[PDB]
């Protein structure tokens, strides 16, 4: 008798995989989901990108040594390090976190100064911490000291007027001196006041003299503080000593007219990989780059840029084939 | 002696997802049913449709790997982050096994649909023998098996030599 | 010449999702099926039970578009937000799809169903044609069409001549 | 031949919609899903509502004179509007935020007494930025000057313990002046010191004097400083100068005992558009209300009340019918 | 007179899940099918299944119900919670409603494929009844049912007798 | 005629569930999803528990006299209850709640003593708030007053180096007394500073003298102030005045160097309930312990540990059989 069947192929060995009501069924073929493997390269090629080795990037700002080459940079991808030091002479800023925010994204910053000019005072103040030759400063501020040696120190005002149209970034320091002795050694007596005004912020500080453990061999400290001054308004210090003063201000290029020194958003990542001018990628994190194109990873719940959502799991193969049914006999 | 796919599958057939077995006095063929192996084989390209999920959406830092940010900020950050992380561990997990039930199921439809096309072709002149074939009660040789897998066979053709033999 | 589901829809069925097209010697028509109508229509209410996962919940404001919040927290918050807005936009598209997909499959499910219904009705009275209808092997006048059509048709009446014609 | 057929329907051109299989696949019917639209109106019908205005919502609090009709508003949804001022001498509140969601949720504000009375000094301190006919202040407080003019100003102690069995909104302020000859001048010559002290709050504050670009021609400032007063809890002002003072204390209609001054939780919204008491709505935006049947919007993801849930997608077609196959020849 | 599964349910079986209910001159009797009863019973082991996706993950305390947090971050803690809780009150009346359908199909799935295996058998010898029942169109007593049931019917044994009773 | 049928069960009565089309279809057979019960007891068989009574978990840490048997606890699960206290001698901590997390996942603490001895000074006040038996203090720090009576006080260093390879935990204390008559009567009479230097760290306080509501009986205060000191780095106190000193610096068992005093991270839980040595569990909440078979649970949205997940709704049926179908005759 004459006969037709119909039938599907099979393999000697299928792939399992995971269906609704059942786990480990068979099919003829599969593919993985999740990437699990990425390149050790920060991946550079077809963006702009710098790598602020040992600066710190809130070091861009005010200008420590290490950072010379970086206060105007122009960047799409900023890889930050884990050595880096924002500082030369020790100290912190406060709300540190928020503004790395606002410096990764910047695209950038360029710096234009505030026009301030002093003449009662000496304003060139330089520590052994910031080695750049003999000793100097903070490139991007001046550290107002006493004129003489034990003199007070002048009831002074200084004025900034924000011209742009895009916000500036203002930044200042208070010197907390390693001995009461130092402290009115190099500025005045009587208790010092430091007050801030914007049209918005207000706030004020004073020094807290004493000694604190030697870092980079200075006792002293500088509390740094900042502020966004906005378009039009204007901000005025008022301060008797222990100033560290600005003298140029920063802009994002992120914020500035269609024209040279743009950029537009980028994408700050930290990270301990060599850089590669010579591969790809959107998506980075602390090992480097994932580029792949599965639509999970299992790599760092932390990459950032465009990236594969993260899952916990390390594989989710996905069925490309039919059920795998072997060959009775 | 040969049998269909509700026996089992066939190793043996590396030209297709689907196919014709037959036997007749010429002997024996197995052939792939290109149409609905392509018909099968597009709805997969799942793996980018997987991926058409993958986002237009840029995310940065909320936190710091170097200089830790502060503990209650950073004990809400983790939280969250860590609450996401089940959140879209669950979707994979769910998208996966949904689309691995459809890629099934969907197979084994068409496999039922093609047996169910040769079926109403063959109309009396043939009778499924329970395994996914059809005893064929007429002579069928190469040219007319063939018209069979090209969905050219006339059925009125055999009718009367196939009724005699059925009854 | 008549065709069935198998082969396309009808553009002429106006007054229903399914329906019944025959041909005897008084001629041709078209019927819709009532019943299976409303049984698929009946299903189709996703768009208040897509709805029904409309909140009971209130949700107040987080943040300030007048005012903007401390950049710190207004990073976190963006960040949730955003990434709520990515989870439920997921949801969204897949509940849509499966819907779409439960609707479609749900469709031609009834349809066969029908079809399934009728082929038992006329038992060894007709024959499948491969494209959705069945030759009637008798005489089938009007009055025998709507027997057919509301699952009041006899077999044995008609069996006895239609067994004739077939063999 | 006599013949049966069963079939469904078609039409000539159907709608594209999405499976999970497929793409583009044509249905003989569809509903959007998404909203796209909004009422460009506040839509109040049936609800208590008031607008704002220029009255800041932490103005209701103190009292500026924008904000005279509001001091005890009563409301089911409160209207925040884009130009608003808590203030009318110069100023911020610390925690703003916070209180600000406080207020939204309230129900309104009930005011009380809290029976401070003075005699040593003058309690009625006014200003030009603050003008109601000629000069006063804030409503609900009073700037505590010194009585004479350059007159040293008194070690004063004020205590105010919560009788309700509500929590009781107490807010004060300190007055940053504008130069230490106006800080001295309006109180006394050695520091001032303000400590305030509840059975949980106890922190203290002192006034930074300093010229600050004008607002409202005044360079001073006040910072102003809230705490919740727990039921039973007491509060000690003790203060030398530099001192504005809470008059009456603040309660939320939302924790009031069931009769009137009630309301329940409110919805505070912030809009642009008009208010029309003609139509109805539960979500709410900038641009207005979303009053729609569909299960999504696109229109803003920061509506509030209780809304569609927002999707990035302009549009989702549901098939409300089969697969369309039109028909062969 | 007896009906299958097309009709209605049967309360009487309580031994399985699907069953075979025959008459013949020897009188009525039910017996349970145990394969397929085992079959579907085996994909029921949902509970733990939608337990499987029970978290490896622990969390902490967030915020304080002695000591109430901070406002600011209360309110940011807050709304993240009740964001995660509509999302994941909708993830699990999602799985619920999804393992619902599935059990539903499957076992109408099982029950159609037991059903279809007997018609299988039967070949030539019986016609389906329209309500889940094959006419037999032999004698079929006690030991001939049996072997419907445990798969051992050989349909050519009483073809002859079949085929002269359907004609 | 003989005949054979196919036939599938049917019950009487069945159980709704809901599936994608449609809502109430009766099944066979079905089983809850959402467990709504919980056991009223904190179940505590198999792991090490200690229930910290009337002692507030940051009292541990400074040693007011309810948390004596504390001290230096281990602990897999740390109950907090409800009335709680971490003081003797009223008082915050900055940062609080930050700290209770801390501790919470401690593993418990171990202390070990910073070296600090004094000379010039009294370092035993003690307070009739801080009872033991006559009247004490923190066990933990140590009091330093003015030697005689109205004597100033020395402007004194102290500094401790971090020895171990783990984090120490350090905690001071300022002393806000009732009047400015017991301050420099219990100190000296100029301005009193405190600055307190890490590497990291670097911030200073002063006292606020001035009358409070009566706590415990005293109008004073003290702001408790706490850091992480990393190791290797060195913390200096700089004080001359209303300085509360710590005396043992307090370890985290979870960084301990596989030996005794491990644990590892534990969990805090706050609680209501009586312990059970007798029970088991791994999931609590203010009302117990939820131990259950079922996936998700609409007990408590707050509940700790590793726990069903929460979920809205009360009941979520799912079907353990078919679609049921009466039979008909
Ligand atoms: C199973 O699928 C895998 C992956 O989809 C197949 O490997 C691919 O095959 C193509 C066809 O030649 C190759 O060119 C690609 O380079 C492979 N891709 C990957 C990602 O491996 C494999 O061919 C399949 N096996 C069978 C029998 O079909
Ligand atoms: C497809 O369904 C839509 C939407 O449900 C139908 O539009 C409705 O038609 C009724 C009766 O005419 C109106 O009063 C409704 O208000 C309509 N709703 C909307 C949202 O427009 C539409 O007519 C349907 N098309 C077909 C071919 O059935
Ligand atoms: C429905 O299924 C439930 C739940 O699985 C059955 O009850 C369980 O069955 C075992 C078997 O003897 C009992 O010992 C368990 O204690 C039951 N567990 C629960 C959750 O209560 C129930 O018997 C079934 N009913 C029917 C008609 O099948
Ligand atoms: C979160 O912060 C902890 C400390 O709070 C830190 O050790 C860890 O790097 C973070 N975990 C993740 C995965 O973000
Ligand atoms: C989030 O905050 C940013 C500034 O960080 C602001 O521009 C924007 O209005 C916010 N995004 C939304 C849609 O809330
Ligand atoms: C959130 O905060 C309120 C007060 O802010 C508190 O009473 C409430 O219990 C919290 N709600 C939840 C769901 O934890």
């Amino acid at each position: 008798g004459d006969k037709i069947c119909l039938g599907h192929h099979a393999v000697a060995n299928g792939t399992k995989v995971n269906t609704l009501t059942e786990r480990g069924v068979e099919v003829v073929n599969a593919t993985e989901t999740v990437e699990i493997t990425g390149i050790d390269k920060v991946c550079t090629k077809g963006k702009k990108a710098v790598d602020l080795g040992s600066c710190g990037i809130l070091g861009t700002i005010i200008g420590p040594p290490q950072c010379d080459l970086h206060l105007e940079f122009k960047a799409d991808l900023i890889i930050e390090r884990r050595n880096s030091s924002d500082i030369c002479y020790p100290g912190r800023f406060t709300n540190e976190e928020a503004l790395r925010q606002i410096i990764r994204e910047s695209g950038g910053i360029d710096k234009e100064s505030m026009g301030f000019r002093y003449s009662g005072i000496r304003t060139d103040g330089a520590t052994s911490a910031c080695k750049r030759s003999s000793s100097s400063f903070y490139s991007e501020m001046k550290w107002l000291s006493s004129s003489m040696n034990n003199q007070v120190f002048p009831q002074l005002n200084q004025t900034y007027r924000n011209t742009r149209k895009e916000p500036a970034l203002i930044v200042w320091g208070v010197h907390h001196s390693s001995s009461l002795d130092e402290q009115n050694k190099l500025y005045g007596t009587g208790n010092k006041l430091i007050t801030v005004g914007s049209s918005k912020y207000q706030q004020s500080f004073s020094p807290s003299p004493g000694a604190r453990p030697k870092v980079n061999g200075q006792a002293g400290r500088i509390d740094f503080h900042w502020m966004l001054l906005d378009p039009g308004d204007t901000v005025t210090f008022t301060f008797n000593g222990a100033f560290i003063a600005p003298d140029r201000a920063t802009f994002l290029r992120s914020n500035a007219p269609s024209g040279i020194e743009y950029n537009g958003k980028s994408l700050g990542i930290q990270s301990d990989a060599q850089i590669d001018e010579s591969c790809e990628g959107e998506c980075f994190y602390s090992g480097g780059t994932i580029n792949s194109p599965l639509p999970f990873q299992n790599i760092d719940s932390r990459a950032v840029g465009k990236c594969p959502r993260y899952v916990k799991q390390s594989s989710l193969p996905l069925a490309l084939g039919m059920k795998n049914v072997p060959e009775k006999i | 002696a040969i049998a269909g796919f509700i026996e089992n599958g066939w190793e043996g057939l590396i030209d297709g997802w689907y196919g014709f077995r037959h036997q007749n006095a010429q002997g024996q063929g197995t052939a792939a049913d290109y149409k609905s192996t392509q018909a099968a084989i597009d709805q997969i390209t799942g793996k980018l449709n997987r991926l058409i999920e993958k986002t237009n959406k840029q995310f940065e830092l909320i936190d710091n790997e170097f200089t830790e940010v502060e503990q209650q900020i950073g004990n809400v950050i983790n939280w969250t982050r860590d609450s996401l992380t089940e959140i879209w561990s669950y979707n994979a997990e769910l998208l996966v096994a949904m689309e691995n039930q459809h890629t099934i199921d969907l197979a084994d439809s068409e496999m039922n649909k093609l047996y169910e096309r040769v079926r109403r072709q063959l109309r009396e002149n043939a009778e499924e023998d329970g395994t996914g074939c059809f005893e064929i009660f007429h002579r069928c040789d190469d040219q007319c098996m063939e018209s069979i897998r090209n969905n050219t066979y006339n059925h009125t053709e055999y009718r009367q030599e196939a009724l005699q033999n059925r009854i």
